[PDB]
């Protein structure tokens, strides 16, 4: 079956350049065009351009004209997407896409997994963990504030507690750093006899925090 | 430029029911229209091509029809895995997309408020969290009031995806202040309005 | 071919903003980033910012404390710069340059630069005086005394004479006015035959003078 | 921020020698995704805007001679000039093109060493057109000399002048690599016509003894 394997997530600063690869297999690379599509967070799909792996000729959307450069290395069935002078607008997941066949050349039957490119000048920073003290059932949580890059994981009592949890998605603050909160409802009788600990992990900055949440 | 408008923005239906999605183009297109499914974190998937032909490995319940400027996608009887986002595509243009949501009985939110922690205040910042827990529908208005003064700009809220059991939602709203300005006031309230609430609910605390 | 036309100079008063322009031609205006670069006379290069003319997206150097704003006029393919609350610190040449290209590196095309003078002194046109010669080879020139602001351009015989010419940098006199001299060595045998003319142009005062230098 | 460093700031070299300019960078200018060193070298000749010489740390711009070559990677970069020419006179700049804010190095001025050349000295009395306005400018010209160091002194009726003349020097010529200097003695018409002799004494390494040009009038 057709496979479109893309490169890994990149984090670039404004004014830099990113290059995404898309290795194809399962068919003849030169027989079909290769399209590129991106998707800003919370947004729809946006077409960028296509390339002819036989000719190397390209055609980009007006929006990216003079901003993007598409190339291929047929020797390795790989297509490339280079976006220059990066803007905060360019934070998005970038897919490579290929049509069904010559008759239905714009019905993208095959998509790569996508490559998340994040454009930010923030330095790699770990989160500050603050408790949300509880006051039949009782709701408590943790505030994970001011961390960069985005992936943060939160557990409760090292996976022993999993029912009733609500780890909200992260929000991008004006400082360019992320923040979120993880809450969980528990029986009030548990507050007096059971202990609750947030298990935060921010792998990038190698920050792994354990915070106790006790009633006020 | 061709503009593709999809409707509705959010389609709320129950499993087993029939769903009908629509996509309108600015200009006549004949029948060069495709549909796609996308779930969070996953790549799109082609459903229909040429407006009405099922793509590879697509269940029979999916189907589309139309021509020129009016197109529809129809799932004869929804199933759990069908709830997702759906896009239409014409040449180089995509639609805004429609989110297919699970419908269920109205559920009111459980409203809780959390004052700043002491450790955070030592560092000169104060964060106040207001939780709306396990409610439905999605829409909810959250307004902060400090000493009855309606606040703005200093709050940001976050909503969870639909719970895979009670199809409910959960929303957080964090109001960020400086320790200085947080001590200048006392009453911190969180006014919530939701269809499952006969009247608006306001939870608050003192000692600011 | 690609071309970036900037005005020769601009005189700005403290309390009024600098307002530079860059008329572009030779390529698709909405397909390349434009940059603005600062250079005080005799010092280095400083990158002010850039703009994407298609939608006017701007990035700025933080050292300018937000005093600079970049805009364009896509109808005229012109990129503008503006600098508020200017001081003598801001007197300099301001270049308008375009990116080499998407996949390229650096700045390929540059304008000649606009010499901005931030000052409350008024404009004054120059007075051109001759430096008469007095066989072998003889020396002669012109004295461009008392003008403000800089610069002035000088040519000889409308550009027909360029071999042996030396136009010296302008000096700031104790009067607060600038002054320079342009000179050329010529065969003394030609003094009687040929006629030599200085061409002095001071655009800030809309002054253009021609003076026949004679023994 | 990325700060670009160029040291030394000035180099004196004869035509035909090999020159090496250095450029350091705080952070790496290499982009691992595409493996381009986002570095540029610029040549700025007197009275002109910077010209793009090398891009991509090693690629030469169209028309650049074969004697210019760039190298380096990451944080250390070098621009080499094999067999320097007189036209190569300029200030060369480094530029970080990797991420905002784009920054330049301090630049390295390239001076051309040359065999000594004595100046050709001239003097010009004030024109009558100027005198009628109430001021007198006496000009002294030193034409095509090397090195740049030169002492000029005005004497009025044998009396040395101090603090009323202003020099200006041209950047060395792109062909013969010589300098030109002008000294201007500005006086009041009244004071100018109080004296007879005006002289310009020039001392330069290319002169066994000082030369002097003078005139009698005023
Ligand atoms: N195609
Ligand atoms: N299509
Ligand atoms: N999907
Ligand atoms: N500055
Ligand atoms: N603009
Ligand atoms: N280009
Ligand atoms: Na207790």
């Amino acid at each position: 079956q057709v496979q479109l394997v893309q490169s890994g997530a990149e984090v670039k600063k404004p004014g830099a350049s990113v290059k995404v690869s898309c290795k194809a297999s399962g068919y003849t690379f030169t027989g079909y065009y290769m399209h590129w599509v991106r998707q800003a967070p919370g947004q729809g799909l946006e077409w960028m351009g296509w390339i002819n792996p036989n000719s190397g000729g390209t055609n980009y959307a007006q929006k990216f004209q003079g901003r993007v450069t598409m190339t291929r290395d047929t020797s390795i069935s790989t297509a490339y997407m280079e976006l220059s002078r990066l803007r905060s607008d360019d934070t998005a997941v970038y897919y490579c896409a290929r049509g069904k066949n010559s008759d239905y050349n714009w019905d993208f039957q095959h998509w790569g997994q996508g490559t998340l490119v994040t454009v930010s000048s923030a330095s790699t920073k770990g989160p500050s963990v603050f408790p949300l003290a509880p006051s039949g059932t009782a709701a408590l949580g943790c505030l994970v504030k001011d961390y960069f890059p985005e992936p943060v994981t939160v557990s409760w009592n090292s996976g022993a507690l999993t029912s009733g949890v609500h780890t909200f998605p992260a929000v991008l603050q004006s400082s360019g750093l992320y923040s979120l909160s993880s809450v969980v409802t528990v029986p009030s009788s548990s507050l007096g006899t059971q202990t609750y600990i947030c298990n935060v992990n921010h792998k990038p900055s190698n920050t792994k925090v354990d915070k106790r949440v006790e009633p006020k | 430029e061709i503009v593709l408008t999809q409707s509705p923005a959010t389609l709320s239906l129950s499993p087993g029911e029939r769903a009908t999605l629509s996509c309108r183009a600015s200009q006549s297109v004949s029948s060069y229209l495709a549909w796609y499914q996308q779930k969070p974190g996953q790549a799109p998937r082609l459903l229909i091509y040429d407006a009405s032909n099922r793509a590879t490995g697509i269940p029979a319940r999916f189907s589309g029809s139309g021509s020129g400027t009016d197109f529809t996608l129809t799932i004869s009887s929804l199933e759990p895995e069908d709830f997702a986002v759906y896009y239409c595509q014409q040449y180089e243009f995509f639609g805004q997309g429609t989110k297919l949501e699970i419908k269920r009985t109205v559920a009111a939110p459980s409203v809780f408020i959390f004052p700043p922690s002491d450790e955070q205040l030592k560092s000169g910042t104060a964060s106040v969290v207001c939780l709306l827990n396990n409610f439905y529908p999605r829409e909810a208005k959250v307004q902060w009031k400090v000493d009855n003064a309606l606040q703005s700009g200093n709050s940001q809220e976050s909503v969870t995806e639909q719970d895979s059991k009670d199809s409910t939602y959960s929303l957080s709203s964090t109001l960020t202040l400086s320790k200085a300005d947080y001590e200048k006031h006392k009453v911190y309230a969180c006014e919530v309005t939701h269809q499952g609430l006969s009247s608006p609910v306001t939870k608050s605390f003192n000692r600011g």
